[PDB]
């Protein structure tokens, strides 16, 4: 057998199924949870590029959409759940995705707007605006998807172990 | 220091207060003042760029309808009509060109087809006599322009002379680069300083009626702009 | 409030809604008369480029298009409503467009074929030939679009003030 | 008359009757939700020096004292109501003040840990921790107040016009 | 970087969860562990110092009674008894030194005096027979002291090695500088690892009891500590 | 984990419930007796200054205090209970110390007068003389506290292990 030494900075994408994700369920008119927590694992490090696809594809308890007024926003945070001006990314609206062709389609394809970097311990949240007299977020049927792997189009959530690189901590420090 | 937002008809990133609503007017046909946003104290200024910010503008009307014996399954309107960006079809649309709910029948009514030619439309269901009946049709026959407000209501300039009809507004398929809309114009503004989205059409349109299936608010303004946080 | 001071020469497009245009039903078979007429507004020069994109949308009264061998006609003309041979552009057939996906696709846009100017009092006409035992024209329904602004796609209208530039009048 | 050219660098304190303060109701368990709120007024500039002195004062709706598990944090914020873990000052307790004597003596008078700054447009709120099944807030009653004017006791709050100094956008 | 503050037996900078607290035990006088706070995720270590951080423990127990018909006013107590910071009087003290509550009539009881030498409390008001009462006098006859455990329920060491008895805890006039009190030792952890503060005395203290009028929570600690954010 | 190695000479105070100490009921007119008895741990040397804060909180069986013209005397002695002159200390009066505040204020804070140290295997007695036809002293409320640990006023007892340092015996024969 043989395999080639792939490089340490990895294409990769996140998802609800994996270990340093969460979410949770969110009524209305409610903003300042995050309905979904991401974090940084132990002694890695991760790179969201500017130009990176985003898809949040929330739904309802009975499977539905939202009211397409409902607004989506992606945030970086200091440690302690301690969100940040500065570094802000994404800031939609729940409407206007077409969902059906949204990662299909680069037209569609919603990327962020400026670059980002996760350093290991740091955390990231989406926190989701619902109008008044509307219907609530069910986690079992809302999911998040970053970063595009296996597609010519998009790009792709860069990843690298912490202990490989010198310079790692350099890149940590520079944010 | 500068970000990349999107600013809604409602709250987002000013609070629902710096944000107001109006409708037109009917019979004097005249360049009613739609929307308008004003640049709340905690921000440093807003700008506005043409060909690089893009947009989204739904709006809708109302009108109503009287139950009758007779099977009608059809009713005429006020208002110029066309599909969303064109085609024959129902449910293939970026979204439903017409929405009709019975006050009776606390349920939605689904639509067939119409003609698109005189200002009709068909209607799916058999409604009886003595109902009472909704209906949010497209909106048709207007123009929208941009203006500027000096915390006065005292205009200085215009963003661009030149008004675009919601007509051809709704013709084109919203959301696609490359097919995306971007108007013209290069404004910047702010503290307390407004700008005004300004409407020039018959018709009523509608910003909320409390009895709207498909959200609570009917017609939509989603704007992308520049702000120096 | 501050505003740009953008170009004098301004992106546009033409539709039926304005006051320097106008149109007329037809009937069948009817060459000489103009569906549609254009005309420059006073003190203003409009520029149509070759790759400018061209839609007419006719329709018949009852809501219907009308038979593809029909033939569409944009023409310049010299004042008094004449004609002229050279200066047309977009002889082309009422079919072979797909109006519902026309203006959306840059595939289905179809541009002119060679450069054009309006100096400040001229006319453009745009002929309709219809083939015999069919259906007029409606007015109602019927529309021109040309050019394409607000789109990375296409192209768009020129249009300027002539009392602002000096050499406006050398290229009228 | 005369009076005399004092320092720009006035000895004041902070209140709830004042035009750049604000407050509202809380509940129970609702850290989030600033119980008071202060914002620097325009071409201003205040100084929060490291030995401040600080005294909530809250109440019950009924007029009682609150439980003393119960915990204060005041907290500067970046723009846009956006709190900051860098900058925060004073998180205690809502007990052990003893607020008969508290402002009246140096012991009790609870100075805050690091200095502190407002540049002209800045915010700084005063969040709160009730734990369940206790009485909330009432803002009729409640108060703060932060620095010691007229006392040779404690330290004052600096302020100062932004417009007469020079290297104030430096300290800034 | 480094921060000063103060953290509860509930709740605070950690979020209840990794706080935890517990009852000691009687009949085997052995050194329980009351309270422990473990170090979360989040924080980069935790340090600990004496002469330099401040602290405050007001413990209490609990007892009850039995109504009778003789006009008691007065009750023995199995717990050790003195006033707070010594005084006769009540209502100058810095706190009650006991509280009681009566079941049947939800009022609080004010007290008078007591003998404060044997097990002794005076009640001002004259309960009546069959009324069920509570009380939750002032502790003593304790000791207190610190631990650290490596994530794992395993010690390694020991903050300070002699134990200070509650009873001087409640003697010293509490929240005085000058007078405040500060423990001996330097200790400091890192993430998950834990603190846990001792108790060895024979009376049975509490933390809950739902049916305490001033406030929730009867105990309370409140210690100062140095944070690396 | 971590602790500090901190200093053998460690910063402590005395009061009843301690194994090295001890404790007898007193009548009157009655001086002879240790109403309190101190003795030297084996291999620890305990030292306490001539600023040393003291604190008799002497009590009678209803729960009163006694007459203040009642004196205390601390004092050492050498080995066999055998009392001696010179090294004696704190030679008070039972009155005067309003023990309401008396800790608990640097003023009420009656110190020693001259050092003191104690070897090993040492005494240091509490003398108490009280005036005929008076109340005598209770045990079970009486208390003794000397040093002042956990506080920026007074002075704290040093104390150290003989077995640590070389010089503890130098020191110790030094008295």
């Amino acid at each position: 057998p043989e395999i080639g030494n792939n490089g340490a900075e990895k294409q990769i994408s996140l998802h609800k199924g994996q270990p340093f994700i969460d979410t949770q369920d969110v009524g209305a008119a409610d903003p300042n949870t995050p309905a979904v927590t991401i974090e940084g694992p132990s002694d890695y490090v991760i790179a969201i590029d500017a130009g990176t696809p985003v898809a949040p594809e929330f739904r309802d308890a009975n499977g539905d959409k939202l009211d397409p007024s409902t607004r989506v926003t992606i945030q970086k945070c200091d440690k302690q759940g301690n969100p940040l001006g500065d570094g802000i990314v994404f800031s939609d609206t729940l409407g206007r995705f077409e969902y059906s062709k949204m990662r299909s389609d680069p037209d569609y394809m919603r990327k962020t707007t400026t670059s980002l970097m996760i350093d290991e311990r740091e955390i990231v949240k989406i926190f989701v605006e619902v109008p008044p007299n509307a219907n609530g977020m069910d986690a079992d049927n809302s999911r998040i998807t970053i970063g595009d792997d296996t597609s010519d189009y998009g790009k792709a959530v860069g990843i690298v172990e912490h202990g490989d690189l010198s310079p790692a901590e350099s890149k940590a420090v520079r944010q | 220091q500068t970000q990349e937002y999107t600013i809604n008809h409602t709250g987002g990133v000013l609070g629902d207060s710096y944000v107001t609503t109006a409708s037109n007017q009917t019979s004097p046909q005249r360049e009613t003042a739609v929307l308008s946003f004003e640049c709340p104290r905690k921000f440093e200024e807003i700008n506005y760029v043409g060909q690089r910010d893009a947009t989204r503008f739904v709006p809708r009307t109302t009108e109503s309808i009287t139950g009758s014996a007779n099977d009608d399954t059809v009713v005429d309107l006020t208002a110029n009509i066309q599909p969303v960006a064109g085609e024959e079809v129902i449910a293939e649309q970026d979204y439903p060109v017409a929405v009709a709910y019975n006050v009776t029948q606390g349920v939605e009514v689904d639509v067939v087809d119409a003609d698109y030619a005189a200002d009709t439309v068909t209607l799916g269901t058999n409604p009886a006599d003595g109902d009472e009946v909704k209906v949010w049709p497209i909106m048709s026959d207007g123009d929208v322009q941009f203006r500027l407000i000096n915390q006065f209501g005292q205009e200085e300039g215009r963003v661009y002379p030149w008004s675009t009809p919601l007509y051809r507004w709704h013709d084109f398929p919203q959301l696609k680069r490359g097919r995306e809309i971007n108007l013209h114009g290069s404004a910047s503004w702010s503290e307390n300083e407004t700008l005004e989205i300004l409407l020039d059409a018959p018709q009523a349109l509608t910003w909320e009626d409390s009895d709207y299936p498909r959200g609570q608010y009917v017609t939509t303004l989603e704007q992308d702009v520049e702000i120096t946080l």
